[PDB]
């Protein structure tokens, strides 16, 4: 592995391209013979909202470390 | 305006002397290209086409990948930051 | 109508008999031939219980007037 | 016991010199009805038969009418409690 730093070069006997989604670096070993379509991925936009821990569990209807997941179409 | 109100809430290193999105050609951007999606796909307004060109405020992206997929001409030289740079995501 | 009280005859020209289930008063009028057979009605049996207006709020997803039904299968 | 707990939570004007909850006939109860169901699905623990005959403890009576209806013989005189008497529900 070549990094960014000035004097980085680090040697190993496997590599494993654990980068995730954009696979810049899966390019340049030689897999992913073409770049990712538009059709390929989603794009996903998140937001972390404060919600002060017990209005999270009146409008989860939960209390005390327990969770609930809402998925919305 | 609007969104970069919410890139106010992300952390940043951000590296000004080594843009990482850089567009290969700004021609294609002015003629061959129709509806631009790097500007109406960007989920953090980096791109605006002026007429003066392609203005990439690179310093909010939020390293996602999107403009340079949904780039159909491929002339978005994206890379991402160097280490420790870019958003810094603060409970991702 | 005659009532259980002393003086109780109260004289009217029409009479609702809006009294419920437990149809006695019916069966005296003539009407309901036969009481209620045990598959004609249901035992229901309710519990009114006391929950301090917050936990209302949570357990139910609600806030500040606003109610919801369950229906427990 | 156990559901006069619960009983004790409900308001009653109490007539006791009126039971609204008799049985017309105790033979029918201890020969002719094999499961009593006037003791197994009387809400309010109502009757219980004993050897001695049918207790019949109508001051906790709901008032719901389930005796008269479940008997199969019929052999419950039933009535409501007379005006002011009986259960008297608040938050009913
Ligand atoms: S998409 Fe490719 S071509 Fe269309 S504008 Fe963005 S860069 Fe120029
Ligand atoms: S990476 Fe995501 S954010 Fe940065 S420019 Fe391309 S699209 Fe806009
Ligand atoms: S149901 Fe009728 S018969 Fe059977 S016990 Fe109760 S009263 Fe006696
Ligand atoms: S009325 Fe309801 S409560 Fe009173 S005795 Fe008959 S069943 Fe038990």
């Amino acid at each position: 592995v070549v990094t960014s730093r000035p004097k980085g070069e680090i040697h190993s006997k496997a590599v494993v391209i654990a980068e995730g989604v954009n696979p810049i670096l899966t390019m340049k070993a030689g897999l992913r013979k073409e770049d990712l379509k538009p059709h390929m991925v989603a794009v996903a936009v998140k937001e972390v909202i404060s919600v002060p821990e017990d209005v999270v569990n009146r409008v989860f209807g939960v209390e005390g470390n327990d969770g609930a997941t809402i998925e919305l179409l | 305006m609007r969104i970069e109100d919410k890139l106010y809430l992300n952390r940043y290193r951000t590296d000004e002397e080594n843009p990482h999105l850089k567009i290969k050609d700004e021609s294609i951007c002015a003629e061959k290209c129709s509806d631009r999606p790097c500007v109406s796909c960007c989920p953090a307004d980096v791109y605006e086409w002026t007429e003066s060109g392609m203005e990439v405020k690179f310093e909010g992206c939020l390293e996602c990948g999107t403009c340079r997929i949904v780039c159909p001409f491929g002339n978005i030289e994206w890379n991402y930051p160097r280490g420790n740079y870019g958003v810094l995501y603060k409970f991702g």
